[PDB]
């Protein structure tokens, strides 16, 4: 299991050092063979305007590799297999502090450019590195940075609505494992999450009460008896009437593929189960399972 | 002498070399071909020679054992080998220690009531003499469980492999992924039948390759107090089918839970089970039941364990 | 309806259109004919005793 | 009585021991050889089929 | 290596027209019942879930398929079906043989669905033999749920009335495809209706507060390509949820609550088994694909 990316001209001496650091990651590889170029490794097909969607189906329809040695005149490899034990180093930028037996996750990057990529000058390729966090604190880094994005679009419109003293005291501060984290933050990534989670936001409370009065017969399951009383009392009084029909139908076929395309995007699987940990020589040895 | 003992038994579990046909000369090409074909003809045919050769191709994958360090009073010397293993990791304590949760161990941590649990309540009463010993060491045991955030602390783990108790410190090493060889026998994973729950039993669906484990973490309020229950599920149906067959089994505690939550509402409550993937039985293998000292346990064979991550359901 | 040289070759091969089962409570349909071991002449002859 | 009548159909399973004929040389028999193919391998049992 | 192959013993020489029917088959996953070698035709096709007296369920027979163990058909003799089958991580070639055509390419995902657009052109019956093998079909993940999206929409609908244009066709890119839904038993069709119903009325008691807002700043005032289905007239219920104040420190749990609630749904939106492809051949319409259950 081994992948050489050869590279005609000769590193620079700032360029070795930089890559001397990352000596173990876990890199996207847009194939699977060896012979591939320095335009192959990374995240630089997408990331080089990103947008988040694209890049978080790209690592599921991937796959992953690890470097082992930087050597001057090129680079070597190690193609990570499906339930392959491993030793993974924690070099990642910024630093989250792994613990060991965890189930870390593999996300698309999402902060600023000098923690995330290496700008590379003797080829002309600036290779992009992913976000490596454990799964707990990597989808609460991202139910607050989709909030923060929210408010910095209400507040660029209306700016007396959203209060800086604290928005900036909840969304930019993560604690996890008893230590808080604060995030660096200047969000064109999320411009997509934030387009799909409001235009689904509205169809909800017009879509359960056409489902709720749509399901009524005999034969109702006994539970949703019980589920009817959650849902305000405003939702309670949608005139379904100032739509048509045929307009209906269109906000069902728009409402539930915004349920499945946004629901199987956090259910992606390129994980990895680090099963020991040692928190100064940061290493991990770990198996990777996809899917 | 017995250098050369050591010398026969290397060299009798070293892989069969692979063959080395040369493609370039004419006579070693065809005395090359005709070992490949004078030697499947001798691995095909039922004497016992052939039978003896033909197990020398191994392509076994190996388990990975985790080697934990758990204190002593929360965790029995009386466990049974092939214990499930979870791992609550809540904050970072000031030395290298860890929490492992038995389910008769978490039984005790849940509260939950002896009408479901009749005979894991009698065990897990002679085990700890209190309770309390569990319940000094989590600080939240009223707060993670309104909110409903014990589940994401659970890491699973595996079947148990070896347990040196000590005095203050016991070293317990467990098998994450395959089938965990004894420390030399093969330790299957057992459940008490007060846990598991069957899907399977009924009143012709296809006889799949493969039957997995599942196991359910239930938030529910008992004496007017956060609670929970954790119960084990067997089936080979599909991930849609498991879910929409576990919301039938606790439709008589959602019931009795929203007529409180129909007086009041807070977005910390909503929340309400979260289903796990432990591992795959291979199919037909049957759990032969065992007793303990007049416990009832399943012990099955060929358990190698897998990881899923907590998914909600409700 | 077809030529009865071709009924007698068929009859004792096939398992005819869904016999009842063998050793239940209430009679069910059989299904995949694993051994059942079944000789109904009623669905040839089209009579009933 | 209501104003019809009707006709009512059961059906009966018998046990019946059978006796079968067969004349002499109505079937010519070919037999091959048997061949050990193994299909199963687990960390218990290596399963074989002949 | 090891052994995975299950022949299929035909109890009556089939004919020689239905010999070329599923030789046209050849290389297509069909999923049989049982993980052993000889196997029956009763247990070889989808046909014991998917009768032709009764009302066939498109639900239960996806919800069957992906119970089963699923085998790749390798050659058809007048006597014999053999067939491969498929170790849940294995590296095997699969051919692109279904009807309505869809072109894959390499790293895609596949699917495989019950006959949901024809069930006779499926269906292929052996009256020399008394059975008729039920084809699936496999279709890519973009495709595969927008199926289980329009029938989903169906079973609403319907049952409202009792209109063939919005309620059956599927839009694929530049396309539009009937699905066949005319006989149906909706019994369990209706029962994920009635799971949806759950987490649909959870979902709307706890929509965050800043996204309302954001909806409100962009459907009267600006162009997005996607809110082209919202017009000017904003829906009646937004604005009064509108009315009170936004607050961060009751959004954050508005935000995490909802966050668990979604990857709920992917037992309710769920398709059969994977089929990762990592080659494919289209002078020769032979992928090679890697599979995975659940």
């Amino acid at each position: 299991k081994s992948i050489v990316v050869n590279l005609t001209s000769r590193l620079f001496a700032d360029e070795l050092a930089a890559l001397q650091s990352k000596i173990g990651s876990v890199l996207p590889l847009g194939d699977c063979h060896r012979l591939q170029n320095i335009q192959a490794l990374g995240l630089g097909c997408v990331c080089s305007s990103p947008d988040y969607i694209q890049i978080m189906q790209y690592l599921s329809k991937c796959t992953l590799a690890v470097l082992e040695e930087v050597r001057p005149d090129s680079l070597r490899l190690t193609r990570m297999d499906p339930s392959d034990n491993l030793q993974i180093k924690n070099v990642y930028a910024p630093f989250f502090q792994w613990d060991s037996n965890t189930q870390l996750a593999v996300l698309p990057p999402l902060f600023s450019r000098k923690d995330s990529t290496i700008v590379l000058e003797s080829n002309g390729f600036d290779i992009v590195f992913p976000m490596v966090v454990p799964q707990q604190l990597g989808h609460a880094i991202l139910q607050q940075l989709l909030v923060y994005h929210i408010y910095s679009k209400i507040s660029a419109g209306a700016p007396g609505d959203v209060n800086m003293a604290e928005l900036d005291l909840y969304t930019t501060n993560v604690s996890f494992m008893g230590r808080t984290y604060r995030l660096d933050v200047d969000l064109r990534v999320l411009d997509d999450l934030s387009m799909y989670l409001c235009i689904l936001s509205a169809l909800v409370p017009r879509g359960c009460l056409r489902l709720l009065t749509a399901l009524v017969r005999h034969d109702r399951h006994p539970l949703t008896e019980v589920f009817e009383g959650v849902v305000p009392d405003e939702v309670t009084r949608i005139d379904l009437d100032q739509l048509s029909v045929p307009d209906d139908i269109t906000r069902m076929r728009v409402m539930f593929s915004y349920l499945q395309s946004l629901s199987s995007i956090f259910n992606l699987g390129p994980r990895l189960h680090v099963y020991a940990y040692s928190a100064e020589t940061l290493a991990a040895s770990c198996w990777y399972s996809p899917r | 002498e017995n250098a050369a003992r050591l010398g026969r038994q290397v060299l009798g579990l070293l892989p069969p070399p692979t063959h080395r046909v040369s493609l370039t000369r004419g006579p070693e090409f065809a005395r090359g071909v005709r070992d490949l074909l004078s030697k499947y003809a001798a691995s095909t045919r039922p004497t016992v020679g052939s039978l003896h050769e033909a197990l020398r191709q191994a392509p076994f994958r190996q388990p990975t054992y985790g080697d934990f360090l758990v204190y002593s009073q929360t965790f029995s010397p009386q466990e049974p080998l092939g214990t499930f293993l979870f791992s609550f990791k809540q904050e970072d304590n000031g030395s290298s220690m860890d929490m492992l949760l038995t389910p008769t161990s978490l039984f005790m941590l849940s509260g939950m009531e002896a009408a479901k649990a009749p005979q894991t309540h009698k065990v897990a009463g002679v085990w700890y003499g209190s309770g309390s010993g569990l319940a000094d060491f989590i600080p939240n045991l009223s707060e993670l469980m309104d909110t409903g955030e014990f589940h994401t602390l659970l890491t699973p783990v595996g079947p148990m492999v070896q347990s040196v108790h000590s005095t203050f410190v016991t070293k317990v090493t467990s098998a994450m992924k395959g089938v965990g060889l004894a420390r030399r026998a093969h330790v299957g994973l057992t459940l008490p039948c007060d846990m598991l729950v069957d899907l399977d039993e009924s009143c012709r669906e296809p006889a799949g390759l493969n039957v997995t484990i599942y196991a359910s973490l239930v938030y529910l309020r008992v004496n007017q107090r956060p609670s929970m229950a954790l119960t084990f599920f067997q089936s080979g149906k599909g991930f849609a089918e498991v879910v929409a067959m576990i919301k039938d089994h606790f439709t008589d505690v959602i019931r009795t839970k929203y007529i409180q939550l129909r007086h009041e509402l807070y977005i910390n409550r909503l929340v309400f089970g979260a289903v796990c993937t432990l591992g795959t039985v291979p199919f037909d293998s049957h759990p032969v039941h065992q007793s303990l000292n007049s416990l009832p346990v399943l012990v099955f064979a060929n358990f190698e364990a897998a990881c899923g991550p907590w998914t909600v359901f409700l | 309806n077809r030529g009865l040289y071709t009924l007698v070759n068929e009859y004792s091969a096939r398992l005819a259109g869904a016999p009842a089962t063998s050793t239940t409570d209430l009679q069910y349909v059989v299904v995949n004919g694993t051994d059942v071991f079944l000789d109904q002449p009623c669905h040839m002859l089209q009579e009933a005793y | 009585h209501p104003g019809f009548a009707m006709t009512v159909v059961r059906t009966d399973e018998v046990l019946a021991e059978h006796i079968l004929y067969c004349s002499r040389a109505s079937t010519s028999m070919f037999v091959g050889l048997p061949s050990v193919v193994r299909r199963e391998v687990r960390s218990d049992a290596v399963t074989f089929e002949i």
